[PDB]
RNA sequence: UAGGAUAGGGGCCUACCAUGGUGGUGACGGGUGACGGAGAAUUAGGGUUCGAUUCCGGAGAGGGAGCCUGAGAAACGGCUAC
RNA sequence: CGCGGUAAUUCCAGCUCCAAUAGCGUAAUUUAAGUUGUUGCAGUUAAAAAGCUCGUAGUUGGACCUUGGGCCGCGACCCCGUUACUUUGAAGAAAUUAGAGUGCUCAAAGCAAGCCAUCGCUCUGGAUACAUUAGCAUGGGAUAACAUCAUAGGAUUCCGGUCCUAGGGAUCGGAGUAAUGAUUAAUAGGGACAGUCGGGGGCAUUCGUAUUUCAUAGUCAGAGGUGAAAUUCUUGGAUUUAUGAAAGACGAACAACUGCGAAAGCAUUUGCCAAGGAUGUUUUCAUUAAUCAAGAACGAAAGUUGGGGGCUCGAAGACGAUCAGAUACCGUCCUAGUCUCAACCAUAAACGAUGCCGACCAGGGAUCGGCGGAUGUUGCUUAGGACUCCGCCGGCACCUUAUGAGAAAUCAAAGUCUUUGGGUUCCGGGGGGAGUAUGGUCGCAAGGCUGAAACUUAAAGGAAUUGACGGAAGUGGUGGAGCGAUUUGUCCUUUGUACACACCG
């Protein structure tokens, strides 16, 4: 039984795709197959935000952010609940979270 | 697809010739290994009762099948022949002529009896059916 | 389909239905013929002669005007090439690739393309020998 | 549209112009020859619309057309008429 | 490549008839396809057809009347004597009452009944019913 | 090519000469519990398998070999030898 | 397939019943078998598409050329290239087969016989068909194969020459003649040209941070690593911080249901070299083509031989843990290796588990490359670029739908299949034994290619359903769907399963 039409990856009209290394376990996963998330967080937890914005010499100072594109293998993405097992009908939905 | 050309008769014939060897029946017939069988292509064979033996049935069944160990006369090959018809082992004695036949599945083992494809049909010139039905008696 | 690739292009020219010259064509037949003769005299091949007669002269198609093809006209006046033009160009490509490989040994891709080019050369040479447009013992090395 | 709504022998001429040159009832070229009129000098010098050659005015003047992927680009300041 | 233009013609006609189309375009055209189409028209299985001259291999536009169940070619064009026509019709025709096998004979391209009427054998082009 | 031999053609054999001849369209070799065919069994059609045996053809008379007689035999209910 | 463990429809018997019947049981071959498939099977997942491409033989190959017409009357009329194929004829022993006749009493047979009775007769009968292939002959030329196929240099009159021979013949020339003699250009193919496009390839070149090492400088008790630890480093400055240099790899983010390449594969700059697809074309040749045994080219990673390099990581190894054990998973240090050159190796779940070429047959919106048209705004340098819109061709794909197919999953091809035939290559025939033995061949080796049998076994296997389980996540009716088990209704659920005695499996 073939579970997915794309075989669990994104590879059409090409042969080899270079792999990445999983952020958690350092597993070798193809770049097109690995689960990829772009996390834009703040260097300061929502809580420390006020305390830090207070201890600032410069009154006008937007707190810098953190940008990171995180790579995950299937096992770690499922374990971390980044992706969850879905019903047969819902698997064909590729739309990002509504 | 398969070749279809009017001029491709040789291709088709050669392909069929090569593929017929995949069929088990064809290869059994045309390999020549049936001449190395104990019977060497004959329906029946005679032999000497070497010793009376009892071999256990398969796992689901629990019985002692009580076959016979027979040395054929035409080639000196030793085989195990089943003795049907309850009580007919007592008609079988060592150094006694027996006519063996196939067990009905063409060299394949039959029923719950493992490794036996031969049955005793006639002993000392008298059929086992006659001795079972008391139609004749075994000569002394 | 491309003979030596999976490309399936269908780009090509489409000759008009009308096989007679358009009324605006006024060049006399002998004029276009001697123009072709000069064109071949410097060394142009019939494809280039047709291209020039098309884009630099009022001649859309030679066959419509004269009634004959460029190679036939050149053969009539004894200016046809010895090696046919397509084979000439294929051999030129082959010798260019061979020179490149004499400089570049690791170029395995160019070696594969050279094998393809020489296969095309052998095909076309076989056809030309069968049609007797090449010497019966003509050989490519 | 639905071919049951058309006649394959008498196709609508509006939609035949947009078909590939070879996919028409009778294939015809979409190229043409033109009488290019230069700025001041007469030099009609008929040009192929899809010319692959840089057409030069007879009096060795500036170039008149430029080869492209498709139709040739007439030089700046030149008119033309189909033939 | 195009190996049998007759096969492409008949298969396109069959697909168009199954689709319910009332017109089918055939390309390339050939004398054998026009001769097969004439037999088809004579037996009433198609309507008008039009050869379109394009100074190349032509085009045929055939009117369809919904009376076709199937038309196909036999490849290869097996040699069929007059005596083997019965076996061929049993192989290919739905019944002994309807259907036609098209033969190429030295007397012309014709259906199997007409081939029997002149006692001429040949090669099988195809069938329609 | 020229002979010899044979009832007669022929490397059938001899002398000389040339380097040919066959082969994946399978030569050569091996297997056959292979004499060939007419035929036989089973077969919707197509086919599969068999064909020692009374008709036709071939071959052998324990195995080889060699002959005499005779129109006709390399005979075996003829001979000679191993 | 199963039965027999105390109620045996199955054993041993009796009774009764059943089938065939003067017969019936038991132990190679045909049928069944469309399970050998030419008719007529398969190869996404059940067995099975070669890793990929080229390529000889073989097999297969676009269209085009004397048609109409009427008359008479189904025949005819009029306006010194082959072969296949087909038609007809002659042959193809008899017996056998099919079949005509015939009351051996019937029949299997046989080739006899029959007749009012007959010194005899019916000339009594003792037919006919079939008979591949190959051979011979007749008619036909649609289809197809092979051979040709613009020095046709064609032919025909007149005028000649030479030779032979009772004027004739043969041979070689001059001059006259005719519609002087060439199918078109395939939404086949090759080649040319044009502007492009690409992470296609080779060579050289540039850059990038990281990492390791080293040098300098600051600081002082931990650093490292894990679930927790420990192995290990560290007051002779570990770890951390800054600067600089060297080395070797590696080319993030951009980066995609995107591109290029025959596949493998290919991602820093620039330059050079050769190559390529698509598009455009009123350029050229003119069938040159498709697929391919033989034979070649390339072919991830690991591996082999030697040189260089050796940062990182890291088989083997050592040690530390965990553990009932732990030759593992976790941690530390690491050898070969990972990088490069030369020479080999030729294997991958080398996968789309789907060979290639060609035709047809739904709809739709994206996207990439090229081209055409229409646009109205550009930190733009009129064109053109950038956006926008509409088309055409080509490419990677995607969505919906069944009118299709399928065992279904699913597939717009895996469709156009018992209404079965477009071309071609490879390749499968229940499960194991077995990709094993042996032989051969290639390779230094590792191994690769080719490749059994004996024997064993009643299933193995595929898809889907329900349930159960998970050290996974969070009850009818009628109607509708499904070939169906089932399902909807009923909105513990979803999910995986090789379990169904149901994980105590
Ligand atoms: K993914
Ligand atoms: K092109
Ligand atoms: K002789
Ligand atoms: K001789
Ligand atoms: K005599
Ligand atoms: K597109
Ligand atoms: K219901
Ligand atoms: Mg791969
Ligand atoms: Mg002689
Ligand atoms: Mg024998
Ligand atoms: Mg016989
Ligand atoms: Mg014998
Ligand atoms: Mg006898
Ligand atoms: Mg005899
Ligand atoms: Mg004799
Ligand atoms: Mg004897
Ligand atoms: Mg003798
Ligand atoms: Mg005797
Ligand atoms: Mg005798
Ligand atoms: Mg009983
Ligand atoms: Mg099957
Ligand atoms: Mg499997
Ligand atoms: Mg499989
Ligand atoms: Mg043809
Ligand atoms: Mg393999
Ligand atoms: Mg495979
Ligand atoms: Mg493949
Ligand atoms: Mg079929
Ligand atoms: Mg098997
Ligand atoms: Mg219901
Ligand atoms: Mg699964
Ligand atoms: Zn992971």
């Amino acid at each position: 039984t073939f579970k997915r039409r794309n075989g669990g990856r994104n590879k059409h009209g090409r042969g080899h795709v270079k792999y990445i290394r999983c952020s958690n376990c350092a597993k070798c996963c193809p770049k097109d197959k690995a689960i990829k998330r772009f996390l834009v967080r703040n260097i300061v937890e929502q809580a420390a935000v006020r305390d830090v914005q207070e201890a600032c010499v410069h009154d006008g100072y937007v707190l810098p952010k953190l940008y990171a594109k995180v790579h995950h293998c299937v096992s770690c993405a499922i374990h971390a609940h980044i992706v969850r097992v879905r019903s047969r009908e819902n698997r064909r939905n590729r739309e990002p979270p509504q | 697809g398969k070749t279809r050309g009017m001029g491709a008769g040789r291709k088709l014939k050669t392909h069929r010739r090569n593929q017929r060897w995949a069929d088990k029946a064809y290869k059994k017939s045309h390999l020549g290994n049936e001449w190395k069988k104990p019977f060497a292509g004959s329906s029946h064979a005679k032999g000497i009762v070497l010793e009376k033996i009892g071999i256990e049935a398969k796992q689901p069944n629990s019985a002692i099948r009580k076959c016979a160990r027979v040395q054929l006369v035409k080639n000196g090959k030793k085989i195990a022949a089943f003795v049907p018809n309850d009580g007919c082992l007592n008609f079988i004695e060592e150094n006694d002529e027996v006519l063996i036949a196939g067990f009905g599945r063409k060299g394949h083992a039959v029923g719950d009896i493992p490794g036996v494809r031969f049955k005793v049909v006639k002993v000392s010139g008298v059929s086992l059916l006659a001795l079972f039905k008391e139609k004749k008696e075994k000569p002394r | 389909g491309r003979m030596h690739s999976r490309g399936k292009g269908i780009s090509s020219s489409a000759l008009p239905y009308k096989r007679t010259p358009p009324s605006w064509v006024k060049t006399a037949v002998a004029d276009v013929d001697e123009l072709i003769t000069k064109a071949a005299k410097k060394g142009q091949m019939p494809s280039q002669i047709g291209v020039l007669l098309r884009d630099q002269h009022g001649i859309p198609l030679v066959k419509s005007v004269t009634g004959s093809k460029i190679l036939r006209i050149l053969k009539a006046h004894g200016l046809a090439p010895e090696i046919p033009e397509d084979l000439y160009f294929l051999i030129k490509k082959a010798v260019a690739i061979r020179k490149h490989l004499e400089r570049n040994r690791k170029d395995k891709d160019s070696k594969f393309r050279l094998i393809l080019v020489e296969s095309r050369i052998h095909r076309l040479a076989r056809y030309y020998k069968r049609t007797k447009k090449l010497p019966p013992t003509w050989k490519y090395e | 549209v639905l071919q049951n709504d058309i006649d394959l022998l008498n196709p609508p001429a509006e939609l035949e112009k947009l078909k590939h040159k070879k996919k028409r009832l009778v294939q015809s070229p979409n190229s043409f020859f033109m009488d290019v009129k230069c700025q001041g000098c007469f030099n009609i010098t008929t040009v192929f619309s899809h010319s692959q050659t840089v057409v030069v005015c007879p009096g060795c003047q500036t170039v008149l057309c430029q080869p492209t992927g498709g139709k040739a680009r007439l030089t700046e300041g030149c008119s033309f008429r189909r033939k | 490549v195009r190996v049998s233009v007759l096969n492409d013609a008949l298969k396109s006609m069959y697909n168009a008839e199954k689709r319910g189309k009332r017109q089918v375009m055939i390309r390339p055209s050939s004398k054998v396809i026009i001769k097969f189409l004439i037999v088809m028209q004579k037996h009433g299985y198609i309507g008008e057809f039009e050869y379109v001259d394009d100074h190349r291999s032509g085009k045929i536009v055939v009117e369809l009347n919904g009376r076709l169940n199937k038309c196909g070619v036999i490849s290869p064009r097996f040699d069929v004597g007059v005596k083997e026509i019965e076996g061929w019709t049993a192989r290919l025709l739905p019944s002994r009452q309807f259907g036609y096998i098209v033969l190429t004979t030295s007397a012309g391209i014709m259906d199997h009944e007409e081939a029997r009427r002149k006692n001429v054998g040949g090669k099988v082009l195809g069938f329609f019913y």
